[PDB]
């Protein structure tokens, strides 16, 4: 079926350079005004970039002079080079297609952007990549209500995005609340991971929370015991 | 069969994939109706698609048999 | 360049009710606006275009009234599958724009919220960092304050919390707050609160623990 996959995403320092590919499938881009729409929290949606179905490029202002755009036919790939990037630039970047619609006047074109990739994480901070810390949450008498109790892990300090925090490898899934992360003044980001359950089961059941953080080659299993 | 075909944007003939041997029209009214006339979709199938409210169907067999309106069946 | 705010941002509804968005652009772009559904985790999906047209595939309930400076996308009749959040496009003038986007949300009943606390572990202790971690689980509405108190005093400039998206079970939210201090500040107190208010509780709930005991 019709569908568009991107590459290329990643983490730099600002100054920094990046190259984004977009490759399709069912169809020839080149047929098509491909576009460039990235998503972060604070600015939303953003058109970014753009090479239509006549070869020409453009580009939004507060990007113009810094991102390239360009059909790589040895490749069958649609390209975006990103150079002097800078912190604002951090955003999920989408390749987009544009509607190619017919009519009994002629044809009409990027009226809509109908064809969406999956999204690439682009990350540009003064940080350094680091492996995160996790810390037990431990169980307690001030963290038991009824019959039901909570523990959990503290993932904190690590940068970039993202971590895989899971309970038991996939064993436990009910129960388990894992909060989005949050950036702190250090530029590192920390979440926590928690998981309610009988409070019975502190007994016949022990719990391992695994954090596998993909840029660092970091895989921690804490054992969170009751204190 | 060869089809006409909306796929492209200078809109042509190709040959169809193996086991679609229909061609089709399918032609409604837009939002942009009043400003840009009907849509018009152009291809080929391996059975008829089923019309829905408001909307024009035509299959065929020969070749070049779905032409755009504008033009002639040649 | 063209602006687009949306109204409101956030909604709740049941399932079979209707649902109405609004969308408002700075100036007048005719009917050439587009409306975008997006899952979290996903990209968007197409919607409506020419502010009227449905993209072939979607379900009928879906509709678009508008001309102008003023839309409206309309669900019908409320269905699981519809609860995203919503976005307007405008393909008028150059750049295109986006409006800020509109979040349905399940309605459902008050829910108060289980607290619970969490003291630092040995483990953190010893790298001379100490953090406390407070629990806000399963409440609804999403609205919550929380505040910390060492040896009675507020806080202020040393906590962060995160919302968790809305349960696909039961449709309620989770908050957990984390006040950190250094081990040194850690042990020159002895007792550390977190106190609560939520819509759902008559009088804030406050789960404090002193250290050590």
């Amino acid at each position: 079926e019709v569908q568009l996959v991107e590459s290329g995403g990643g983490f730099v320092q600002p100054g920094g350079s990046l190259r984004l590919s977009c490759a399709a499938s069912g169809f020839t881009f080149s047929n098509f005004d491909m576009h460039w729409v990235r998503q972060s929290p604070g600015k939303g949606l953003e058109w970014v970039s753009g090479l239509d179905h006549s070869g020409g490029a453009h580009y939004a202002g507060s990007v113009k002079g810094r991102f390239t755009i360009s059909r790589e036919d040895a490749k069958n790939s649609l390209d975006l080079q990103m150079n002097n990037l800078r912190v604002d630039d951090t955003a999920v970047y989408f390749c987009v297609r544009g509607t190619l619609y017919h009519y009994t006047s002629g044809s009409y074109y990027s009226d809509a952007f109908d064809i969406w990739g999956q999204g690439t994480l682009v990350t540009v901070s003064s940080a350094s990549v680091k492996g995160p810390s996790v810390f037990p949450l431990a169980p307690s008498s001030k963290s038991t209500s009824g019959g039901t109790a909570a523990l959990g892990c503290l993932v904190k300090d690590y940068f970039p995005e993202p971590v895989t925090v899971s309970w038991n490898s996939g064993a436990l899934t009910s129960g388990v609340h894992t909060f989005p992360a949050v950036l702190q003044s250090s530029g590192l980001y920390s979440l926590s991971s928690v998981v309610t359950v009988p409070s019975s089961s502190l007994g016949t059941q022990t719990y391992i929370c695994n954090v596998n953080h993909k840029p660092s080659n970091t895989k921690v299993d804490k054992k969170v015991e009751p204190k | 069969i060869v089809c006409h075909t909306t796929a492209t944007s200078p809109i042509s003939a190709v040959t169809c994939p193996p086991g679609e041997n229909l061609c089709y029209r399918k032609m409604w009214c837009d939002a942009f109706c009043s400003s840009r006339g009907k849509v018009v979709e152009l291809g080929c199938a391996a059975t008829c698609p089923s019309k829905k409210p408001y909307e024009e169907v035509t299959c065929c067999s020969t070749d070049k048999c779905n032409p755009h309106p504008k033009q002639r069946p040649g | 360049e063209i602006v687009l705010t949306q109204s409101p941002s956030s909604l709740s509804a049941s399932v079979g009710d209707r649902v109405t968005i609004t969308c408002q652009a700075s100036q007048d772009i005719s009917n050439y606006l587009n409306w975008y559904q997006q899952k979290p985790g996903k990209a968007p999906k197409l919607l409506i275009y020419a502010a009227s047209s449905l993209e072939s595939g979607v379900p009928s309930r879906f509709s678009g009234s508008g001309s102008g400076t003023d839309f409206t996308l309309t669900i019908s009749s409320q269905q699981p599958e519809d609860f995203a959040t919503y976005y307007c496009q405008q393909a008028n003038s150059f750049p295109y724009t986006f409006g800020q986007g509109t979040k349905v949300e399940i309605k459902r009943t008050v829910a108060a919220p289980s607290v619970f606390i969490f003291p630092p572990s040995d483990e953190q202790l010893k790298s001379g960092t100490a953090s406390v971690v407070c629990l806000l689980n399963n409440f609804y509405p999403r609205e919550a304050k929380v505040q910390w108190k060492v040896d009675n005093a507020l806080q202020s400039g040393n906590s962060q919390e995160s919302v968790t998206e809305q349960d696909s079970k039961d449709s309620t939210y989770s908050l957990s707050s984390t006040l950190t201090l250094s081990k040194a500040d850690y042990e020159k107190h002895k007792v550390y609160a977190c106190e609560v208010t939520h819509q759902g509780l008559s009088s804030p709930v406050t789960k404090s623990f002193n250290r050590g005991e």
